[PDB]
């Protein structure tokens, strides 16, 4: 029982439990791409602005 | 540099995850004492260890 | 000046590039504490340092 009882907790432990060295990378990087999408977004807002120099 | 995906992280993490199996494999064996806890290490040298355990009983 | 191209980002960029490839190979070389991982590095070491590995087991 104690055999099959470490077994079993190390197979559960194989399909549930997260890594964190796995994804906190695949975070980092998510948040890059927030940053650099929220920048270009409020690039993208000033970007009409060119035209008020016609009127 | 290409943000989206971080190749030098995903290296970095397969070979630290591959050194962590090692390790907790060296621990294992500390822990219990035995050169061949498991099976697999090497068949014939299980299977020799334990018919001379047969013997010696 | 010419503003359709912009000659010293290309340089710019270019260097970065180069040095940020060079940097991602050093990288694994304190990753993984191996002057050879992949092939290319060099040859003829990384084939008698197979050998002996081989001769050392």
């Amino acid at each position: 029982l104690m055999n099959a009882y470490e077994n079993t907790q190390a197979s559960e432990s194989r399909i549930r439990d997260a890594d964190m060295a796995e994804e906190t990378v695949a975070f980092t990087k998510n948040q890059i791409l927030v940053q650099s999408g929220t920048a270009m977004l409020a690039q993208a807002n000033v970007r009409p602005q060119g035209v008020l120099s016609l009127l | 540099m290409i943000i989206n995906h971080n190749l030098a992280a995903i290296n970095s993490h397969r070979v630290l995850k591959f050194q962590n199996e090692e390790v907790s494999k060296n621990m294992e064996k500390l822990s219990s004492g035995m050169r061949i806890n498991r099976a697999g290490d090497d068949a014939s040298g299980l299977a020799v260890s334990e018919k001379m355990r047969t013997q010696v009983n």
